[PDB]
DNA sequence: ATGGTTGGGTATAATGGGAGTCGTCTCGGATGCAGG
DNA sequence: CCTGCATCCGAGAGCTGAGAACCCAACCAT
């Protein structure tokens, strides 16, 4: 909303569009340093302030709600790397 | 840090549940509600989730940083992050064990499955509704012993656990008619009114009266209800003893003397079903014992139970009664459930099924595979069953659920913390009751509340009332509502975003633009790129630092004049993205470089409008800053408004003329013709140059001089060059429509001014005079068709440079003559024809004798009704080809004729509802008025006419209102079921291919005609040739794309028998994996090339298909005098046809056998003969004594695509698919290539179903994909084995996309708990190959610059790579 | 479904008493309980241990703090006494059985008071049980020797426990019973001030009309103590699309302009 | 059905009060609304405008008073009528419903008239909603006014 | 040492609830019933 | 025993913008 001061929505046709575009890095970039990467939203806005490059995202916030809400359902969602070994995108903040 | 590769979604056990939580939420409290703290063990305790404050504790000991991970001992809060308080969670601990609901409601449930259970059976048991058997121990019901898994309900339960009992009450003053302690028959009367009904022993209940015997006399003492008798019936007292106990000591009976004592009148009986044993002394087994028989009893052993059942001893009497009962051990809820799933060994379940799956019935097989599924992916997940069962349910971290002060200082709250409120309520309640050991009714309400209040956190509103908040109707938001659907988490926060650096604005023409340019205002520019003009103004002396600078941009009052510049120095060479909604194809989103402009519009280019569907009567569009360099590289080389020209759908120019500049060229371009003339006869030139001088003949009048057809214009003027026709023109010696004779390019060219200025035009825009010469067409008016053919002759010639720079230059030059021509609407330009009164007249006429031939008897109501009908929309027809006839022989200029024509604006049918007449039209019911509308809108329709055309005007509307979401719907499916087909390899290396016909069967005469030009270009434009091909002595190689004009080469060759088909490559036909390759696919339809590896075809096939249905299918329609959308939709989802035809399922001659009452079809084989019995109404294509081929139609309508799948065969299904919905949109007027409806028929048919499972694990009926089956095959061939033997299946677009591996996608799709519980049970893997699982794990999706074809290369400079040598040749 | 009625249908699946089987049953269970602490100060044991035990003996295996061998244990212990004292078990067992069939009977007592307590923050069903806590304690603590009607002191302790219940757990935000009271009273002489003056009362006639020791300040605080808070999910506009928290900002983690 | 009222100009709120709403509590639903309930019946004439509706997921379900329509004590719209009787148009005005209309044949308001006589051999006219030519005697009823 | 908060008690008799919702339409699977 | 045939239940249905008892006494917290 203006009101607000938001920002517009990019939905799902919009996606499609970028998608059969095939614009890989502009799509990332709306995913994730322009809505809910938080640490890549700040990192970009200091090197922008600071003339260097954007640099590259991480793991949108989305996902980790996601992942939260699916442990309350009591399920486990495990992200697991090329030796199916598991990886923690939390950065240790969540294990005892 | 390594990267993620795969998501494992599985079935979390309690254990795993406690490990996840950093502490139990043991009180419902939130917050303290005077210092807004949180409680102690409460659902935001800082203690359990962690601090709200930045390393600091609770209780402020610490409030510095280097205090991580150790816990204050005063508060009990970790020292660290705030943010772990949205990671971190907590669990309950349930009092009794609950089951998780989506593995109960799910049909078919997965639980109920597994314990051969029914539905109903679950239902009952875990509400506490039957109970469930364990352990029968021998227990005889109804004379039949009962078995394990057996249904016991509540009273037939209790009679087996407690006995047999019934007390029957005596009125007052009535006696009974036997004894105490005697047994009595069922039937036996114990009063004159009062009959037992059950077999045991009775005892009377509160006799009235009490006879104490004296040694004799007797005597009577009255018992009232407050005190009870002791004695036994029938025994002797002794002096000084009691016999009735009272409440006051001085009020008890106590006996005088020796004597016996008996009990009479009593109050009621109570006959019971048990065995009796008197005693004399210390009994062993005290009331509430169960005992078996041959126990110990009482007399220390000498008398001994004969049977199971509970004891009590009657003090009163002193003798121990065992009611028959028995030791039974049946359970009723979660926790009986729990205990049968714990229990079940997996592989003794297995090798039952499968000795099952041998039965000869197919039902009992089907269901012995249902079951085996879900052993199998138990068995292989490792997941336990009994997992399934809750014990500890996990808790969401607060911060997803938050309590937070709204601005005017109230509390907002999720839905989830009630849940966890009422929940935590009737545990906590549970845990005391149970505390107390309160009778099982209570336990069993309670048990069946948290079993509910479970559910409703889980899933609210599945089964029963939802749960609401006091005050309110509204359902509790629970974890599913907030998982799924169109506002749940995979659809609002994970496939789409709100994103930064964008805005919106109105939309104006942009006309001066070119076409990579748009106009953005300059505060919108201002707060677009903030943090680079913060940068720009810093390195500049405007400000010191960018603090101060951003503190001078807040201010409006405060900016300058040189931040304006700073801001030009900033966006130079960048660009921003336009999108307006809805983006229904790519070319929604398109890239342009801004011009800073004033005011607060976008300014947008007209040539792009048509790919926007951009108008400007109010339309806003959004505006996005793309950031990186890689961001940028992409916009500008990908997604730049002057690199995309041609349609992605069809290849044809979308970027082209249209509205005014089509006018203008057209009214430039088009030439005078006059009648003063006609015709006339002159033997010299001179003697018509002056009968034109005298003003006998127009100057462009067709005369005919010398044997030669010409007009004194051609004789006239000649122009030595088009100079000097332009500068005679300038003069107003001609006019730009009139024909001379003009000399260009070393030719005489009779022709006007106007032509040969547009050919000038054309050759300085392309700076080519002879290509230009080439590419128009010089003696014909241009229009919308010509005008586009120019743009893609100038893109094939030239390339995207030069024909965007022949765009704009036709844009300037259409608008600056569209300007000046003198284009206007008035009243009198409604032409109305004289004929048109005479054809109402006659008209007039023949209803008169229709109506005699009615009123006669010579004709029903039906056809009556049906001549009328047919005799008004012949006479529209009339009217409308006068109209149009008029227009072009009176006035060749006229504006409405001319908008017509040209392609500008309007159609036919709109011209004749202005001018001629408006005709039928329809009731409401569909059915047409029987009186027409005899006015056009020229001359006014009267009151009754606007109400009988009201009803079709509300019924288009209705009709794009609620067909508009029909066709969305489609495009979603579409796109879910072929998003993961990308451009993967350049060559799969496949020798299959398909075979275009040329030439299509008639249902009439049933013969061959060429078919439509437009089909042919559809379906073989851009292919890659299978097999060569020889036409007209010309070699088309094999490899070879078919270009436009190899496609016309083709057409031509056809059109002298030399060939029939054409074989190409196709997705059909292409062996790639999760994609197609280069050659399989073809041409990129937009740049007029083959496509590049890595190419998005899945997205781009299924927008290509969706877009037209938004708006161009059965856009406004006009109400003036199975199909479109539905029958499309009906043929992407394998929908079985109401109106379905018959077909032949083999090989025969035809033999219709027709009686009067019936009508049968037989086909004749030399092997057998099959019958198909139709209905006499049915419409044959067929004939007695004809061939027909298998799969072949003997009957009109629409084909069961499975029954010719299983007649034909996959290819036959394959092309009826492709050419039935090619049908759809042909008749629409919609260009669209065979290839997307190609990649979607593909995804369709993706399955194979087993029909024998030979020497591998497969099962009998499992669906699974063709890929691994042949693999599985191929690796069985190599090992030595029988093959698996399978059959081709047919799916329509949702059961294709719920049927995918990936369970992301899926669950993001549609059908959100199915998929997720069934991804679960199994343990499924997603290995992110698609674009929506990558999409939602926010990556680089691998297509475009993300492709692993193109995303490593490297760039380097000469001088940096001859050093790195250097040190290698070291 | 329709837990009401499946609850219903088994409460009423018991049949009720008369005044006789009434105060048999109560002085069944008076002895029983006589006996329980004459056994207790025999024998040296806690009360409440010996209760606990010769229940869960009554009930059996199907009532699982106290392992099996421990209560098994203790059954063989009481089984040494000589005679006089096993009479003291007996009438301890048949008491525990007139205490359960006593509740079973009068739990509909419990349905009846419980109906009239509908609409204010709880649902049907936890009333019921409230109620039914309170009416095992008030078989707890009945005295039949006064000739009074189980009702007459059965409803008592059965509104008691209904209306701390109401207190206690009818807020997502707990407030102290102290406080729901006083919240109560307020609202009560706020209606009546309106029902006299025809209007809305002011704070001050509200904090007049309470007594010494309340002014408008006083009322004002209590007034806005005892606001619930509202539903992040509560939809807003006619169209099913909007959410409350759609306009509500996170204050806490800091901005990308603060971190730069 | 309580609505903020819309006041960008008098008409705007005048526009308002006249509403008719198919939709609110105890109404049909936005999205599963079928064509039967949005269309132009034949009884809308002179009862509810078949012009003015909102386009989009609303076309149908919310309309407008007809202008001289006047909502009946029942709750049933009723609008007006001249009686005609032996071809003389009187100035005797019946405010009718839709089932009273339904028995009538009802004359056009533009048929032309010498005095107050119908003049005309061939009138147009309604009967239960079918448009039919009559002759003066059968006219029963005439409009008021388009 | 003070308020704020929490636990306990009241004795004629009382003994099975109450709002609600009826104008979508199709489609697909699970299922019980009818026939042979 | 098999099969087909109504029957019932559940899950879908375009995008963007904006909009109601009272009292009394003991007991931890600060
Ligand atoms: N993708 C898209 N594009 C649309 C749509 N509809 C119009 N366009 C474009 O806009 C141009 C001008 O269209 P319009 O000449 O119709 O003007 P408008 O702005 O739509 O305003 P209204 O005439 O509706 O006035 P209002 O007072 O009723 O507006 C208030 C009420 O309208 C409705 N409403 C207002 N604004 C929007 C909006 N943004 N989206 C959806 N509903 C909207 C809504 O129901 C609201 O509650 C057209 O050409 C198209 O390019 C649409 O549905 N989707
Ligand atoms: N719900 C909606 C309504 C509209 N739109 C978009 O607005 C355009 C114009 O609709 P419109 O009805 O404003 C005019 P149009 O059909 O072009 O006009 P004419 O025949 O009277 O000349 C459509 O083509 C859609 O792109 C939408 O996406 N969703
Ligand atoms: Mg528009
Ligand atoms: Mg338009
Ligand atoms: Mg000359
Ligand atoms: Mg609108
Ligand atoms: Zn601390
Ligand atoms: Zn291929």
């Amino acid at each position: 909303g203006k009101a607000q001061f938001g920002g517009q929505r990019f939905g799902e046709m919009e996606v499609w569009a970028l998608e059969a575009y095939g614009a890989a890095h502009t799509l990332q970039e709306m995913l994730t340093l322009k809505s809910d990467d938080i640490e890549g939203r700040n990192a970009a806005y200091e090197a922008i302030i600071k003339g260097e490059d954007v640099p590259e995202p991480s793991v949108p916030e989305s996902f980790r709600v996601l992942v939260k809400e699916l442990q309350a359902l009591a399920l486990d969602v495990q992200t697991l790397d090329e030796k199916d070994n598991p990886v923690d995108i939390f950065e240790g903040l969540a294990s005892k | 840090k390594k990267e993620v590769r795969k998501v494992r979604i599985a079935l979390a056990s309690p254990e795993k549940i406690r490990s996840w939580s950093y502490g139990e939420v043991e009180k419902p409290e939130t917050i303290n509600y005077r210092t807004l703290k949180p409680e102690r063990d409460g659902l935001f305790d800082e203690r359990i989730f962690g601090p709200i404050k930045d390393y600091e504790c609770a209780c402020g000991k610490y409030k510095r940083q280097r205090f991580e991970g150790k816990v204050c001992e005063r508060c009990g809060v970790e020292v660290t992050k705030s943010i772990v308080r949205r990671y971190r969670m907590g669990h309950i601990e349930l009092a009794t064990p609950a089951a998780h609901i989506w593995f109960v409601k799910d049909v078919p449930s997965k639980i109920g499955t597994l314990l051969d259970l029914s539905a109903t059976e679950l239902e009952q048991v875990l509400y506490f509704s039957k109970y469930i058997v364990l352990d029968p121990k021998g227990a005889i019901l109804n004379g039949v012993p009962v078995e394990k898994r057996q249904l016991l309900t509540d009273e037939e339960y209790r009679e087996l656990r407690y006995g047999k009992q019934e007390t029957y009450p005596l009125p007052p003053g009535v006696d009974a008619l036997v004894k105490d302690g005697e047994e009595v028959v069922k039937g036996q009367e114990l009063a004159p009114g009062v009959v037992s009904r059950l077999d045991g022993v009775a005892l009377y209940r509160f006799p009235r009266r009490v006879r104490v015997e004296y040694v004799t006399e007797p005597k009577d003492y009255r018992v009232q209800p407050h005190m009870n008798v002791v004695v036994p019936e029938g025994a002797r007292v002794e002096a000084g003893d009691k016999i009735v106990a009272a409440i006051d000591p001085e009020e008890e009976v106590i006996a005088e003397a020796e004597g016996v004592v008996h009990l009479h009148e009593p109050a009621s009986i109570l006959v019971v079903k048990a065995r009796v044993y008197p005693f004399e002394d210390d009994v062993e087994v005290s009331t509430g014992d169960r005992v078996a028989p041959g126990d110990v009893l009482a007399d220390g052993g000498k008398v001994k139970s004969d049977v199971y059942g509970r004891v009590e001893v009657d003090l009163v009497r002193n003798v121990v009664r065992v009611v028959e009962s028995y030791d039974i051990d049946a359970r009723m809820g979660a926790e009986a459930i729990q205990q049968l799933l714990k229990e079940l060994d997996l592989e003794a379940l297995e090798k039952e099924l499968l000795e099952e799956m041998k039965h000869p019935s197919r039902a009992r097989r089907a269901k012995a595979r249902k079951r085996l599924e879900v052993v199998r992916a138990f068995l292989d997940s490792g997941n336990r069953p009994e997992w399934m069962i809750l014990e500890a349910v996990p808790v969401l971290p607060p911060d997803l659920r938050p309590m937070v002060q709204v601005d005017g200082g109230r509390f907002a709250t999720s839905d989830l913390n009630d849940l966890y409120r009422r929940l935590i309520n009737r545990n906590n309640r549970l845990k005391k009751l149970l505390a107390q050991g309160a009778p099982e009714i209570i336990i069993r309400n309670e048990k069946r509340m948290l079993q509910e209040a479970v559910d409703a956190l889980l899933d609210n509103g599945r089964r029963g009332a939802p749960v609401t908040n006091p005050g309110s109707d509204r359902p509790l938001r629970s974890l599913t509502d907030i998982l799924s659907g169109k506002q749940g988490r995979f659809r609002q926060n994970l496939l789409g975003k709100r994103v930064d650096y964008s805005g919106r604005s109105v939309i104006v023409v942009g006309p001066q633009l070119k076409l990579h340019q748009c106009g953005l205002p300059k505060r919108m520019a201002l707060e677009l790129f903030k943090p680079f003009l913060l940068k720009k103004m810093e390195e500049k002396g405007i400000a010191p630092n960018v603090k101060a600078a951003r503190r001078m941009l807040e201010r409006q009052r405060d900016i300058k004049d040189e931040v304006w510049d700073a801001l030009e120095e900033v966006i130079h060479g960048k660009v921003v993205l336009l999108n307006r909604a809805p983006t229904l194809h790519r070319l929604g989103i398109q890239a342009f470089q801004p011009v800073l402009v004033e005011g607060q519009s976008i300014q947008l280019h007209p040539l792009v409008c048509e790919a926007f569907n951009a108008d400007f009567d109010g339309d806003q569009m959004a505006v996005h800053v793309p950031l990186s360099s890689f961001a940028q590289a992409e916009a500008r080389i990908q997604m730049l408004s002057a690199h995309n020209l041609l349609s992605p759908a069809s290849g044809e120019p979308l970027a082209k003329p249209s509205r005014d500049i089509i006018l203008g060229l057209y009214y430039i371009t088009q030439v005078r013709k006059e009648k003063k003339g006609a015709g006339l006869e002159f033997a010299t030139p001179e003697e018509a140059l002056a009968a034109h001088e005298r003003g006998e003949v127009a100057l462009n009048a067709p005369i005919k001089v010398a044997g030669r057809e010409t007009s004194v214009g051609r004789l006239k003027y000649v122009f030595a060059n088009p100079d000097e026709a332009l500068l005679a023109v300038a003069h107003g010696i001609v006019d730009l429509q009139d024909v001379v004779t003009v000399r260009y390019m070393g030719k005489r060219l009779e022709t006007s001014p106007g032509r040969i200025l547009f050919a000038r035009i054309v050759a300085e825009a392309v700076e080519d005079e002879k290509v230009a010469w080439e590419l128009i067409q010089l003696d014909v008016p241009q229009e919308k068709n010509s005008l586009k053919d120019l743009v893609y002759q100038a893109f094939l010639r030239l390339g995207m440079e030069k024909t965007a720079r022949l765009l704009d230059a036709l844009k300037y030059y259409g608008f600056t003559f569209s300007t000046t021509s003198g284009i206007t609407i008035g009243i009198d330009d409604a032409v109305i024809p004289e004929e048109k009164k005479q054809y109402l007249e006659e008209a007039d006429r023949k209803l008169l004798q229709i109506e005699q031939a009615y009123e006669m008897g010579f004709l029903t109501d039906r056809e009556r009704y049906d001549q009328i009908l047919q005799l008004w929309t012949e006479t529209t027809e009339k009217v409308t080809q006068a109209v149009f006839k008029n227009f072009e022989e009176n006035y060749p200029f006229n504006p409405l004729y001319v908008m017509a024509q040209s392609g500008a604006r309007g159609n036919p049918q709109q011209i004749r509802q202005l001018c001629g007449l408006r005709g039928l039209m329809q009731k409401p019911s569909g059915e047409t008025f029987e009186v027409p509308v005899r006015s056009s809108f020229r001359e006014g329709l009267t009151v009754l006419e606007y109400f009988i055309s009201s009803h079709g005007a509300r019924k288009g509307g209705a009709d794009t209102a609620l067909r508009t979401a029909d066709s969305g719907y489609l495009t979603r499916k579409l796109v879910d079921v072929t998003h993961e087909i990308v451009v993967r390899e350049a060559d799969c290396g496949t020798t299959n291919y398909i075979s275009v016909p040329l030439f299509q069967p008639d249902e009439v005469t049933r013969s061959l005609r060429l078919r439509k030009r437009a089909d042919i270009e559809a379906g073989l434009y851009g292919r890659v040739l299978a097999r060569e091909v020889e036409v007209l002595g010309v070699r088309l190689e094999e490899g070879r794309y078919l270009s436009m004009d190899d496609v016309h080469l083709l057409i031509k060759a056809a059109e002298a028998g030399e060939i029939q088909e054409v074989p190409v490559r196709s997705p059909l036909t292409c062996q790639t994996r999760y994609g197609v390759c280069q050659k399989c696919y073809g041409y990129d339809l937009s740049m007029a090339r083959p496509v590049s590896i890595g190419e998005a075809v899945g997205i781009v096939a299924a927008q290509s298909i969706g877009e037209p249905g938004t708006q161009l299918t059965m856009r406004t329609f006009h109400t003036g005098g199975t199909q479109g959308l539905p029958r499309v939709i009906e043929l992407f989802e394998a929908r079985r046809p109401k109106a379905k035809a018959v077909i032949s399922e083999i090989d025969g001659v035809v033999r219709i056998e027709e009686t009067e009452e019936k009508l049968s079809v037989f086909v004749e084989s030399e092997g057998f003969s099959k019958e198909y019995k139709l209905p006499k109404e049915a419409r044959l294509l067929v004939k007695d004594g004809d061939y027909v081929e298998a799969g072949q139609p003997l009957t009109r309508g629409a084909i069961d695509p499975h029954q010719l799948l299983e007649a034909k065969g996959p290819e036959a299904v394959e092309r009826y698919l492709v050419e039935e919905i090619q049908k759809v949109y042909r008749a629409q007027g919609v260009k669209l290539h065979d290839k997307h409806i190609e990649i979607v028929v593909r995804q369709m048919m993706k399955y194979v179903e087993v029909t024998d499972p030979g020497d591998s694990r497969l099962l009998e009926g499992q669906v699974l994909e063709k890929w691994d089956v042949e693999a599985l095959n191929e690796r069985l061939i190599a090992e030595g084995k029988t093959p698996v033997a399978w059959k081709p299946l047919l799916m329509g677009v949702t059961k294709s996309a719920l049927s995918t591996k990936s369970w992301l996608s899926a669950a993001s799709f549609q059908n959100t708990t199915h998929v997720l519980t069934e991804a679960a049970i199994a343990g499924k893997k997603d290995e992110l190959i698609g674009l929506k699982e990558n999409v939602i794990l926010g990556r680089l999706i691998p297509a475009g610059t993300g492709s692993d074809f193109v995303r490593f290369t490297q760039v380097v400079d000469q001088k940096t790579l001859k050093a790195i040598e250097e040190a290698r040749k070291e | 479904s329709d837990p009401v009625r499946q609850y219903l249908h088994e409460i009423g699946q018991v049949p009720l008493l008369t005044l006789e089987e009434e105060v048999e049953l109560a002085r069944k269970v008076e002895e029983g309980m006589e006996a329980i602490k004459k056994l207790s100060e025999i024998t040296g044991l806690d009360p409440d241990l010996i209760r606990e035990v010769v229940r869960a003996k009554i009930l059996g295996s199907a009532r699982v703090t106290l392992d099996p061998k421990t209560v098994e244990e203790i059954d063989q212990k009481l089984k040494s006494l000589p005679k006089e004292h096993k009479r003291y078990l007996h009438i301890a067992r048949e008491g525990e059985a007139a205490r359960q069939h006593l509740i079973e009977a009068n739990l509909r007592l419990v349905v009846s008071i419980a109906k009239k307590y509908t609409g204010r923050g709880l649902s049907f069903l936890d009333l019921i049980q409230e109620g039914n806590q309170g009416l095992i304690r008030a078989v707890e603590k009945f005295e039949y020797k006064r000739r009074f009607k189980f009702s007459t002191y059965a409803t008592w302790w059965i509104r008691q426990a209904i209306n701390r219940a109401i207190a206690d757990q009818a807020r997502t935000i707990r407030i102290p019973v102290h406080m729901v009271e006083t919240i109560n009273k307020l609202s009560r002489t706020a209606r009546q001030l309106q029902q006299e003056l025809g209007r809305e009362p002011t704070y001050e006639e509200i904090a007049e009309a309470m007594g010494p020791g309340w002014d408008a300040k006083r009322v004002e605080e209590t007034l806005k103590i005892a606001q619930e808070p509202v539903s992040l999910e509560t939809p807003i506009g006619d169209e099913k699309d909007s959410f409350y928290g759609d306009f509500i900002p996170d204050e806490h983690l800091p901005s990308p302009v603060d971190a730069a | 059905l309580s609505q903020f009222k819309d006041e960008t100009n008098p008409l705007s709120s005048l526009r308002h009060k006249r509403r008719i709403s198919a939709l609110g509590p105890g109404g049909l639903t936005r999205e599963r609304a079928g064509f039967d309930v949005r269309d132009v019946h034949r009884t809308h004439y002179g009862r509810i405008c078949p012009v003015e509706t909102p386009e989009g997921a609303n076309i149908g379900l919310i309309t407008s008073l007809a202008a001289y329509a006047r909502v009946d004590e029942l709750g049933f719209i009723r609008t007006p009528y001249r009686r005609v009787v032996g071809g003389v148009v009187t100035d005797e005005v019946v405010y009718m419903t839709a089932t009273e209309e339904d028995r009538y044949t009802i004359a056009q308001a533009n048929t032309p008239l010498e005095g107050n006589r119908i003049a005309a051999e061939r009138v147009v006219a309604r009967r239960k909603g079918e448009p039919v030519i009559v002759s003066p005697e059968e006219v029963e009823f005439m409009d008021v006014s388009p």
